[PDB]
């Protein structure tokens, strides 16, 4: 065994090894291993992406106009965000400016995704880490109603409703076919909600499962379908016609009315169901404001998103702020430049890829994706891994760093950056949330805080949906209908050689696509995705990524039952297909 | 009465097919899971992880040997001895073969499981391979699309439960009910195609009147699916209705049939 | 002034004359006049239909296969029922038998209409006679929640919800733009609900206004659209294809899944919102179990409906019983024959029509529709009716009688017929309902009883939707897909001369269409519609119809404010376009 | 902020147009009434009756003279001195003229108000006459159909509220947005029409595949409406999708253009 120090942690791989493979209630394929000491405290953590497809390779030689459709299929959970980054990158390369309505519609598509993705994550992915579903069978329906009504104005709170939900669960488990609940961690000492809060949360899980299907109708209006809506380089394909013949063949007043209806319903659900449930989880699990801090009190990163001024990606335009903090210096939010070769770099010394020099990082315009499955001296064999060897290569995920620093990305990171840049709405929102919990601001830098920030962002995005919708309607009232710029649609109009960067904030964090075009074809296409940051393996200096850091020092009540590991990993909302692409 | 056991596994994928399933409007996915089937294994949704999840897998495929339906999303890679997709420290293909052996029938959800989809597009770095090229001794129902329509997925499930049989299929293993006709055989812009009324550039006057997308690369003429009839997201739209040509996403090899913007 | 005796009533047109024109919250155009005595009790009542279109005349010369489409436009509230009666009449004339799935789908269409029509009547038409909407502004939201939760398991009951509803109403009223609530009867002493019940009822009014749009999606699936779905002679046009190529072009599993979803939601809404609300109206308005009896303790009529055996309209087939009671003799339910010239006859001595002899009644196969506007002396002019002359002609509605008897039709009539034929489900439901209200059975024969019966029927129909759906699915599982018979589609196959009767129970009561075909065209088409019975004018013997009888003997608190008149008339659910056609 | 006053009157009618209006899915009719307009007079929905109702009518048309929108459902009959439709003891045509005189603009809902509809079909016993033949000095927007599509009704209302203007209209006064193209120009069965693939008798093999309804009398080729694109009842269906040809119900005189089952 070995021990070394990095980032304030003592990484020690002596002692008992625990393996969690598969990690469930994530998107895609992940393995996690830890070592625990005699005190059941994690002293080493290992993050492994267990899938790879090779989109960066597949994109070579394709028409740049097609790229969005391929990269959209990086992920069906964060569906659309890779298309958006792609069109941004190709437009940056070629020098295309889109019309204002296309920008506004793209912002609507992104905000819709934030709302949908965050909602489903909270309930379907992370929820059962916090809510003991079987304990809901012991609740009193009247006390459940009283609790729900004390937390929210949401209408669906009658004792009869909660009794009906409880009886549905009773029937479900009566035949002994427990389905997704089978062999869960129910009764674990870290489940702290009272029975009535478990029943409330389970009711809401079911309400969210039904409701989420509505949100994405906005994607269907503008983008044809969800999952995986359609886009174009130059704008959007959803031509608008409000008051002319043939409006039945376009985005018309009836289609816009549908969008408005969905926006209102989405805001209402997020504000009155998800927000109070997040706060309730906080109230009953305050010790988790001190667990899973990881890198969130050290190094955080946001590129920024939602340009309000069309084709302007600067600080004055982006509604979701960008910036980086390192060394725990939140007084110094630093600007990020995605073209600077000294800023974003990926390392592969601990990943399954070949570089000419694996001891150095490569900026994505110099990126290389040459897969090399070489797990080395594992316990087991290369097709039957019992334990990965984290001293060697152990993941399909590359290791991104920012100026050589390991960073956390995602809702908590964005919230910290916006708060410390002095965004008024963010400061007010965070302050009021922490005051409601009687927790210090540092309590947000934690597993609990990641969940709280994610719920807050869903509320933020639902509000922004209305803002963007109203901006679109203002344009239409002024006779501004344009949705595509086509003067550089044809390849003969493009530079013979050019390159571009497309960036945004996906639900899970900072996303970038770097593209080079030569002679009308994709010459290079490199993606660095939010879960690539968070789930990163180690670098040549032994620096650990956000997941490995957040797991360090965590106490486990029952080593064989990885509830605490799942809680912290799920708080980051891992998307493994994203991470590996 | 007991519900039919279903085991849902995931290979190389983007999870679009699981996402599509949970969009179902009628029946709601909630009601499919609670009342129609017993969804007994599914990494995306299940409470258990790690050793506890793999105990579920083993217990279900053993207790219900010969009696469960296997749903497959994604596909197995043959490259790197299968270790482009690792499940419990072993190649995914080993899990697929173990799950298939006990299944009464297999549902290949989406273009990934049916044909290969994006990871199988040139140059296919991982040697991603559709399910019917690996499993050759079980009935396989192909339900293609990237992803398939939510209410098509749920209708196929309700068909099977209600009628207690697999749907009738075409020569490619696709359900005739939803895949028997081409997009272009039921497209509401077909009046325009037949009149030579085409969008020639994005957001032109033709586009604003809903003219045909053929000259913009629409692959509807060669694509079998239900999008132009059933539509998407509870009838709200489909690609063409929102102004983009069909990509051909339900067809084998659609990614490598030329640019999406080249005419069929 | 004059007085005479009929049906146990003393009809006396001395005293003050009150006019209500227009009657609102009905379908179509009605005028009512009454006389009141010195104790403000009604001693004379005059029912007048104030519109006529002439569909019976327009239908002459049409192709019988087209007739359903014309007559469907008799009424957009009871939309579909006239189409059903038409296809039945034409099939009866020609000798067409439809396939079982067509009959099942027609029964689904009719049950859907019962659900939809009864729900909208309860809330949007009648509800404001019972709920003082402006008094809802004085309610305590917590007490509203408690009340709602004591009545029902319905989820939507939180204090916050009721506060939000109340605040929406406050904001609506605050600028003086009271809309549909302007100059209402609010504060009338006959409004007996406490403020919390008024707020509950108003909230449910809004929920029903939203929800009703869903119910008719069943008509859209099978019939293309609602209002005014499509039908065919020979079955239905909605071809079924479950498992063959091209199912995308037909009623397929996805379409059937949609129908099932709607059925479930419809039953939930009716059982947990409308039913408890109806019972609550009963509990707080018990004196109305003794008001508005009218003909309901004397003479009631049903033709019956919902044939369960395809093409069999006999007693063993009809799920909704037919029969007639006269002279208060409920121990002898009499059979009805729509071909018998001595049974149904229409009189026009008090209506605006010409017969060769207006002192005799005409069976509909001998019917005549020759309009003759002739109001006589009306204290104004022919274009300014100040006071109808009820000694002479006073309505566009013909006067139907059964064996010379004036009859009540509709939900209360049907309930009484079924009860006294010994329908087990009806006996049990009625007895349990009257017990729960602590009222005698005779309390059902009243204005309150009409309302309670209608709500019961909505519940019955919602249950029958599932029964019919299940029957359809059974046929499909057995490989029986047929939806149309076309053996006699072509006119060359028809008899040169034939006649037929189509009958059913519309939401408002007994409906018949009598059709005679000659040489491939309609020679005669006569309709007798439920509101024609109930809103009937007088006959040559001076016998009064159901509305006039029910208004007789009623006390008015405030003569100038006709709330009691509105309550009783609305309890019959008047459809004036139906009545006059 | 005050909402625009609306007066809704009813002539000879079946009430299908009111019923359609309340079916609106987006915006809900509830939200139209509570938030977008002030529906200040409407016999079918209002609390007041008789003299109380007529006091509302008179007050609104006087207070808001020149500023209210008049919605008209149904039509006036000229026969029997107008007394085939009696309103407060007088001919409906008098109420129509009084309401029209103060309106800023008029919405003629449905085929009744637009054209005449069923009561105007041969031999037109009451001399039912559309609004534009009686009211000749006000802007009239025709919104035909029997009834018009619910979400078309509400879209026209939201257009006028949002944009503060009347929709642009064709030569007949119909909004271009929804009435500019034929049913047949946007029909999903057009591929079958173009291929000579027709239903020949009900429930034949062609009908079960969704073939074209032209030989069954479909009037889509001569009918202007939005049914084949926007569809009915929140996108659920339209006549043709459920297997019946278009009757032509948005067109002037459709009842008298031959049998519904005779070919165009
Ligand atoms: S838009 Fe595509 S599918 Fe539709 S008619 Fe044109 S080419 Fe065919
Ligand atoms: S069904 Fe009617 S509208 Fe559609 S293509 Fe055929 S004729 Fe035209
Ligand atoms: Fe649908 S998992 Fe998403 S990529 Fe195309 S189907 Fe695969
Ligand atoms: Fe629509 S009221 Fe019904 S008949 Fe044709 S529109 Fe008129
Ligand atoms: S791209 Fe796919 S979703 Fe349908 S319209 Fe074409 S098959
Ligand atoms: S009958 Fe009418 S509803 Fe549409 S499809 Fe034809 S215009
Ligand atoms: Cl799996
Ligand atoms: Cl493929
Ligand atoms: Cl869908
Ligand atoms: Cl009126
Ligand atoms: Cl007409
Ligand atoms: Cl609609
Ligand atoms: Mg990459
Ligand atoms: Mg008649």
């Amino acid at each position: 065994s070995t021990q070394y120090e990095t980032q304030g942690y003592t990484i020690n791989n002596a002692g008992r090894r625990l393996v969690v493979d598969p990690i469930t209630r994530i998107e895609g394929h992940m393995r996690c291993e830890v070592n625990i000491n005699d005190q059941n405290v994690i002293t080493n953590a290992v993050s492994c992406g267990t899938m790879f497809r090779g989109l960066e390779i597949i994109l070579q030689g394709r028409d740049p106009r097609d790229a969005w459709a391929f990269v959209e299929r990086i992920c069906g959970v964060c569906t659309g965000v890779h298309a958006l980054a792609s069109v941004y990158a190709i437009e940056d390369a070629i020098g295309i400016k889109v019309p204002d309505n296309a920008n506004i519609i793209r912002n609507i598509m992104l905000a819709t995704l934030w709302c949908h993705d965050h909602l489903v994550h909270f309930y379907q992915l992370a929820g059962m880490d916090w809510i003991d579903v079987l304990d809901a069978l012991k609740a009193d329906p009247r006390k459940t109603s009283e609790l729900a009504q004390s937390l929210s104005s949401w209408p669906k709170s009658s004792p009869g409703y909660f009794f009906d939900v409880q009886n549905r669960l009773k029937k479900f488990v009566e035949g002994g076919q427990l389905g997704i609940f089978r062999n869960g961690y129910w009764g674990h000492p870290q489940y702290k909600l009272p029975p009535e809060a478990n029943l409330m949360g389970f009711a809401h899980y079911l309400e969210a499962l039904d409701f989420q299907r509505e949100i994405v109708k906005i994607h269907a209006v503008f983008g044809g379908k969800n999952p995986h809506p359609n886009w174009i380089v130059g704008g959007m394909p959803c031509a608008i016609n409000i008051d002319e013949s043939g409006a039945v063949g376009a985005v018309n007043m009836e289609r816009l009315n549908l969008v408005q209806s969905i926006i209102t319903r989405t805001a209402d659900f997020i504000n009155n169901v998800m927000i109070p449930d997040a706060l309730a989880i906080g109230q009953f699990n305050k010790p988790w404001s001190e667990i899973g801090t990881g890198l969130s009190d050290k190094c955080v990163l946001s590129y920024g998103a939602f340009p309000d001024i069309a084709n302007d990606f600067g600080e004055k335009s982006l509604l979701m702020p960008g910036g980086a903090v390192i060394n725990g210096d939140f007084n110094n939010v630093l600007p990020v430049d995605l073209v600077d070769p000294q800023q974003v770099q990926e390392f592969v010394d601990h990943a399954w890829y070949r570089y000419p020099n694996d001891q150095v990082g490569r900026h994505p315009f110099d990126g290389i994706t040459d897969p090399w499955y070489n797990p080395g001296d594992v316990k087991g064999s290369d097709t039957n891994i019992q334990q990965l060897n984290e001293q060697e290569r152990y993941s399909w995920i590359k290791a991104p760093r920012w100026r050589g620093n390991a960073m956390e990305v995602g809702p908590l990171a964005r919230t910290l950056i916006a708060y410390h840049k002095g965004d008024a709405a963010t400061v007010e929102s965070v302050d009021r949330m922490m005051s409601a919990l009687n927790l210090p601001l540092s309590g947000i830098q934690s597993t609990l805080g990641r969940i709280l920030c994610r719920a807050h962002e869903a509320q933020w995005a639902a509000g922004k949906l209305q803002y963007f919708f109203d901006k679109l309607m203002t344009n239409l009232k002024n006779g501004n209908l344009a949705t595509a710029s086509t003067e550089k649609w044809e390849p003969a109009t493009w530079p013979t050689e050019c390159r571009g960067v497309g960036f945004t904030e996906a639900p899970r964090g900072a996303l970038g696509h770097w593209a080079a075009i030569r002679d009308g074809k994709i010459d290079l296409y490199q993606c660095v995705v939010p879960t690539t940051w968070n789930a990163s393996p180690r670098d040549p200096k032994g620096q650990i990524g956000a997941y490995e850091a957040a797991l360090m020092n965590t106490k486990m009540a029952i080593p064989e039952q990885p509830l605490e590991i799942l809680r912290t990993l799920h708080s980051f909302d891992p998307c493994l297909a994203c991470s590996t692409h | 009465k007991p519900r039919i056991p279903v085991v849902w596994i995931h290979g190389l994928e983007c999870t679009c097919c699981t996402e599509s399933f949970i969009r179902s409007a009628h029946p709601l996915a909630k009601d499919v899971i609670l009342s129609l089937i017993s969804l007994d294994y599914d990494d995306t949704l299940m409470a258990a992880a790690g050793t506890q999840a793999e105990e579920v897998f083993e217990d279900i495929i053993t207790q219900y040997n010969g009696k469960y339906i296997l749903a497959v999303e994604g596909n197995p890679p043959l490259g790197e001895q299968g270790m482009f997709c690792i499940s419990s420290g072993r190649p995914f293909i080993e899990k697929l073969k173990r799950a298939a052996a006990g299944a009464s029938a297999i549902i290949a959800w989406g273009t990934c499981a049916s044909w290969g989809c994006v990871q199988a597009a040139r140059p296919n770095p991982t040697q991603a391979t559709p399910i019917d090229k690996v499993i050759t001794d079980k009935p396989i129902i192909k339900v293609p699309g990237c992803p398939p329509i939510p209410d098509v997925m749920s209708a196929i499930i309700t068909y099977m439960v209600t009628f207690d049989r697999l749907p009738d299929v075409d020569r490619m293993g696709r359900p005739l009910m939803f895949y028997g006709q081409r997009i272009h055989d039921k497209c509401y812009r077909r009046a325009h195609f037949d009149a030579g009324e085409f969008v020639q550039s994005w957001d032109d006057d033709a586009a604003r009147k809903g003219y045909c997308l053929y000259k913009m690369g629409c692959k509807g003429p060669t694509t079998y699916n239900a999008c132009s009839s059933t539509r998407w997201n509870d009838g709200v739209s489909f690609p063409i209705q929102s102004g983009h040509g069909c990509l051909g996403c339900a067809e084998n090899g659609f990614w490598d049939r030329g640019s999406f913007y080249s005419r069929v």
